[PDB]
């Protein structure tokens, strides 16, 4: 299965929801770069909830 | 009791139960000439600049307008600008869509209408697609109707086919800016009366709730875009009543081309500005070298018939001796249209202006009041 | 089969992310 | 089972709906009407080897 | 006449000329044209009050023919006495026929009306524990049938079984016809059932219009109801089985159809199993409750050979149980020698004829209606395929001329070599690869009938497709149909007439016809059918492909020409196609050389004490 991410798309998910960005800004430049980071998230109970 | 179709044959053939019949479509007209019996010679404003927003979003892929609401909307803009351009020559125009949330100036505010036309045409190429924001296109057309002078009434004519609009920020403000910088917005909806249009029609209308328009079917949609490009009355509290320096060009003939002004390429003909003595390709416009207006004399005798508009002909009674049995323009045969002898003289065809006292048929009655916009009998009287 | 399932999602989400920095 | 994402940087939109009309021509094409049935071909010569 | 002189122009005209009835002046309204020669009525469609006077005529006459613009009609008595059994009496019928046509209707027509609606109703049929009796409202008319006195030991009386048929002919040569009707309502005797619809089945309109054609008076009454294949003739038996309420009996043409309408009454009614019994040579078992459902074909009920005990015990079942309802599906073989008697063996009060080919070579068709009864509805079959209900089949006609070697042979042997002369020639061949070649790109599925077993070997043989055939496995024949509907390798399946009969086929949305039994009217819907109930159906621009390959200058033309005549009566239009562009740039050359053409020509031709016991 596959899902598009478009940049517009990441910058609604940032503004709508801060807890992403909030992942994002310690976890993509620290350790996983940025598509690793969205399959975790998508495959995370965070996305479910 | 029992199955529907085991009751009874429908018997669809018996539902159809089956001389003054021409009363009945003459009360119609009548009836639709009642509403136009108020008229007066409002005050306009003549020099428009519009901005002209059309929806371009996924609830325009609506199949219920054949054969879509974007194409026929596009080409019916087509009409409006060919029709504005025709009876407001000296005004602005600007086209702005609504297309995925954003707000996309196709052409700039200008005179020229075929550069608009050209703008239309590269739109109805491409597909609708996108949520509609109604505040992105109202914020675009306050910053183009920003520069416009004070004198150059400023309207906003949104064609909204969505229900509902996203919007980065609040409308309301958005709303209460329109209103602060004297924008009048008119609205025409597609599918029902949505609040925030029909809020910003009157707060930006000065209190009328009559500039938000709702489609029945094709036919009434160009009888509002008809509608839509007659000038709209100003307000008494308005005071921008203001000069404007303007030349008249005189039209040059040379057989050899030479630069013009506006656009730097060769044109064989032109009109020379008075001021500045450069050259313009097309007309009304301003001009490149000075900013300064160059119009003809039918640029302001186009728009000069809104100023005084001649009061509606009125059906004369059929009891009432006749003045003439031929019309007063084309001699047309009054038909006497007797029904029947028990029937006798009903409803005439005689229409008699007020100021000149002669009779016209329905012919000249369309005529004299779309088309031309003199009555022949008031220029034959001897005044 | 837990632990192939996890281990397969574990190289899914390696894939993808080698695949981006080849892209990119 | 698998979960795959794809990142577009705002430029392979068009690249995208170029697929999607060009699947879209090819079943237009493929549930077209034939040559000999939207013309008439008896003003040209007869079938044969 | 209505003394009006003949023109010069009206010489022409053998007794047609009615210019002598007088035009209406508010004839704008009127839709209606009236013939006095023989009834004959013409529509518009376009004018108004168009569907006011449509409904009427499809409810008080038969179509001729039904195209787009101008619908033909003709009155008949059948149609009259369907009319007149609804609840329409003949002053209102005159009336708004007066009404709603230009011309006014003559005296002779008026006649015809009155003396066909007149001595409606006198005799009726009925059954008491299996047992037919002739019932009448007036005791005279049993004096009056004292010619084919067959009677056996209000005003009723008993008739033999087995002549009944010969009773109702009789009856419909005098102008008194039977009729017959149900009562369900008021019947008590025979058990009644708890039959439904499931709630989640859904019914379209067509077809509670022909439910109400056949239950408009609020009693059943027998007749034929007519449907395409595919478009839900069997929902239509499943809900007057559910109407009724009675004990229900249905007749097949094979067993596979037999299983078939078991799945029909398991799945889209509510009936549990031990209500559903089928008699067939591998089930025998027969429901113990008081009444329930059969199914079976006609073969069993219908052998005059030796039958086994078992059979025996449940054709004795079948004799002796008063049925109330009997469905009869593809009706178009009832009007045979054995099948003829499936309703006098079997009493039932209400019989439905349901099929999708009306239609036989041999005027016994037109018996049908001493054995099932007035036609009942009739499938505008251009409103189906416009509302997307059947596919849109496109009929083509590929002509394929004749090489100079196999004419001449043609024209020097008798018709039976004949026949697989011209279905070997080798322009078909090469007519029928181009055509494979071409639908097998556009991921058509292609089904290739083929009534010579010879030729369709040879077809198999020479493009690579499988066949099928009576005497092949049946095993096999399952394996090809599977390979068919899903492996997508093979697109084009070869099938010789056992496709043509009612089995179970996967779906295709292209058929190419090669050969025929002759000039079967039936065989033509029976194949046009199977690709009537594709998939594509609500796929916007979809349209099915019908093929029929034909050897030019031959009786393939005429025996084509008398096939499609039915389809074309349904509206279906034949196409011919003369060309085809790709014959010569075409990849693979069927028979291309000449040595190769007369090779296939001779082979046409050259084809017409337990110790003794080791010792041996
Ligand atoms: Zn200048
Ligand atoms: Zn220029
Ligand atoms: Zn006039
Ligand atoms: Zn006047």
């Amino acid at each position: 299965v596959n899902v598009n991410l478009s940049r517009e798309k990441i910058l609604n998910i940032f503004e709508n929801y801060p807890i992403v960005k909030k992942a994002y800004t310690d976890n993509v430049p620290k350790n996983f770069k940025e598509p690793e980071f969205w399959a975790r998230f998508f495959s995370s109970k965070l996305f479910r909830k | 009791g029992g199955y529907a179709w085991e009751d009874e044959i429908k018997r669809s053939w018996d539902l159809v139960k089956v001389m003054a019949s021409l009363v009945a479509s003459i009360v119609e007209a009548r009836k639709k000439r009642t509403a136009k019996k108020n008229i007066t010679p409002y005050q306009r404003g003549i020099i428009r600049s519009l901005i002209l927003t059309l929806d371009c979003s996924e609830a325009m892929l609506e199949k219920d307008l054949r054969p879509n609401r974007h194409a026929m909307i596009i080409q019916y803009a087509i009409d409006f600008v060919h029709e504005f351009f025709d009876q407001n020559p000296i005004s602005q125009m600007g086209i702005i869509i609504m297309r995925n949330g954003l707000a996309q100036l196709v052409s700039q505010v200008s005179g020229n209408p075929q550069d608009h036309i050209d703008a239309l045409k590269s739109i109805r190429k491409q597909e609708p697609k996108g949520n509609p924001s109604l505040q992105n296109a109202l914020e675009m057309a306050r910053g183009l109707l920003l520069p416009v002078p004070a004198h150059c009434t400023r309207e906003v004519l949104i064609v909204f086919g969505s229900l509902s609009t996203t919007d980065p920020g609040d409308i309301h403000q958005t709303i209460d800016s329109l209103v602060s910088e004297k924008i009048r917005v008119k609205v025409l909806g597609l599918s029902a009366q949505v609040a925030i249009c029909k809020e910003l029609c009157k707060a930006t209308n000065y209190g009328d709730e009559s500039f938000y328009k709702i489609l029945l079917d094709e036919t009434h949609l160009k009888e509002l875009f008809n509608e839509a490009v007659t000038p709209l009355p100003v307000n008494k509290i308005n005071k921008g009543f203001t000069l404007v320096k303007m030349g008249f060009p005189t039209r040059i003939f040379e057989d050899t081309p030479t630069f013009c002004s506006c656009h730097s390429k060769l044109v064989y003909g032109g009109y020379f500005c008075p001021n500045c003595h450069s050259k313009v390709c097309s007309l009304p416009t301003v001009c490149p070298c000075c900013d300064l207006m160059l119009i003809l004399s039918t640029h302001l005798a186009r728009s000069y018939h809104h100023l005084m508009p001649l009061k509606t002909f009125a059906e004369v009674p059929t009891t009432e001796k006749f003045r003439s049995e031929d019309c007063f323009s084309c001699q047309s045969r009054f038909p006497i249209l007797k029904n029947h002898k028990n029937g006798k003289l009903l409803t005439s065809s005689r229409y008699r202006c007020e100021d000149c006292k002669q009779e016209f048929c329905v012919d000249c009655d369309v005529f004299i009041h779309e088309i031309l916009h003199n009555c022949p009998g008031c220029e034959s009287k001897p005044v | 089969d837990n632990i192939k399932m996890t281990l397969q999602q574990i190289i899914s989400r390696y894939k993808d992310a080698d695949i981006y920095e080849e892209k990119r | 089972a698998t979960l795959h994402i794809n990142i577009t940087t705002a430029s392979d939109e068009v690249a995208q709906r170029e697929l999607q009309e060009r699947q879209a021509e090819e079943k237009r094409k493929q549930n077209a009407v034939p040559e000999w049935h939207k013309q008439s071909t008896i003003g040209k010569t007869a079938l044969g080897r | 006449p209505a003394d009006f002189v003949p023109d010069s122009v009206s010489g022409m005209f053998r007794s047609h000329d009615f210019s002598y009835l007088r035009l209406r002046p508010d004839h704008a309204s009127r839709p209606l044209w009236i013939s006095p020669s023989d009834g004959r009525i013409i529509l518009e469609s376009f004018s108004p009050l168009a569907e006011q006077a449509q409904d009427f005529l499809v409810t008080i006459a038969e179509p001729i023919s039904r195209p787009s613009h101008i619908h033909e009609y003709k009155i008949t008595a059948y149609s009259l006495y369907a009319a007149v059994s609804v609840g329409l009496e003949t002053d209102d019928i005159i009336s708004v026929l007066d009404r709603l046509s230009k011309v006014p209707v003559a005296e002779s027509i008026i006649n015809f009306i009155k003396g066909a609606t007149i001595s409606y109703g006198k005799v009726k049929l009925v059954i008491k524990h299996n047992r037919y009796f002739v019932e009448t409202t007036q005791a005279d008319i049993l004096q009056m049938l004292l010619n084919d006195s067959v009677i056996g030991p209000v005003h009723s009386f008993e008739i033999a079984n087995e002549s009944v048929e010969v009773v109702k002919k009789r009856c419909q040569e005098i102008d008194y016809p039977v009729l017959e009707e149900y009562d369900f309502r008021n019947d008590h005797r025979n058990p009644d059932l708890d039959i439904d619809l499931k709630p989640s089945t859904q019914i379209r309109p067509y077809q509670e219009k022909s439910l109400s054609k056949m239950f408009g008076n609020g009693r059943a009454r027998s007749g034929i109801i007519v449907l395409p294949c595919g478009a839900g003739k069997t929902l239509v038996g499943i809900t007057a089985a559910c109407t009724i309420k009675k004990s229900v009996i249905v007749l097949c043409t094979s067993s596979v159809s037999v299983m078939q309408w078991r799945q029909q009454f398991l799945q889209w009614c509510t009936l549990q199993p031990e209500n559903c019994a089928v008699f067939t040579s591998d089930n025998k078992e027969m429901f113990q409750t008081e009444s329930g459902l059969v199914v079976s074909t006609y073969s069993m009920v219908a052998n005059t050979r030796n039958r086994s005990h078992d059979s025996q015990k449940v054709m004795d079942f079948l004799t002796g149980r008063e049925w109330g309802f009997i469905i009869l599906d593809e009706v178009h073989v009832v009007p045979a020698a054995m099948f003829r008697r499936v309703v006098s063996t079997i009493a039932a009060h209400a019989k439905l004829g349901l099929t999708a080919t009306l239609v036989r070579e041999d005027d016994k068709i037109g018996d049908l209606n001493f054995l099932i009864g007035p036609k009942l509805y009739e499938a505008n079959w251009m409103e189906l395929s416009q509302k997307g209900h059947i596919a849109n089949v496109q009929c083509a006609e590929v002509w394929c001329p004749m090489t100079a070697e196999f004419y001449q042979e043609y024209l020097r042997e008798t018709a039976r070599k004949r026949m697989l002369l011209y279905i070997m020639n080798p322009t078909k061949f090469q007519a029928c690869q181009f055509l494979i070649q071409y639908h097998e790109r556009r991921g058509d599925k292609i089904i290739v009938f083929s009534d010579n077993v010879y030729a369709l070997q040879e077809y198999a043989l020479k493009m690579g497709k499988p066949f099928i055939y009576g005497s092949t496995p049946q095993q096999e024949r399952m394996n090809i149909l599977q390979n068919f509907q899903y492996n997508d390798q093979i697109n084009t399946i070869f099938l010789s007439k056992v496709g043509d009969t009612s089995i179970d086929l996967p779906e295709a949305t292209c058929l190419i016809q090669i050969s025929s039994h002759y000039g079967s009217r039936r065989q033509e819907a029976q194949r046009l059918g199977r690709i009537l109930r594709a998939k594509r159906r609500n796929d916007e621009g979809f349209n099915a492909f019908f093929y029929s390959l034909v050897s030019k200058d031959t009786q393939e033309m005429y025996y084509s020409t008398k096939r499609q005549a039915f389809l074309v009566d349904q509206g279906y239009a034949f196409k011919v196609i003369t060309h085809l562009h790709g014959m010569e740039n075409i990849p693979n050359l069927a028979y291309a050389s000449p040595r190769e053409r007369r090779e296939l020509l001779q082979e046409v031709l050259l084809k017409n004490h337990p110790l003794i016991r080791k010792m041996y």
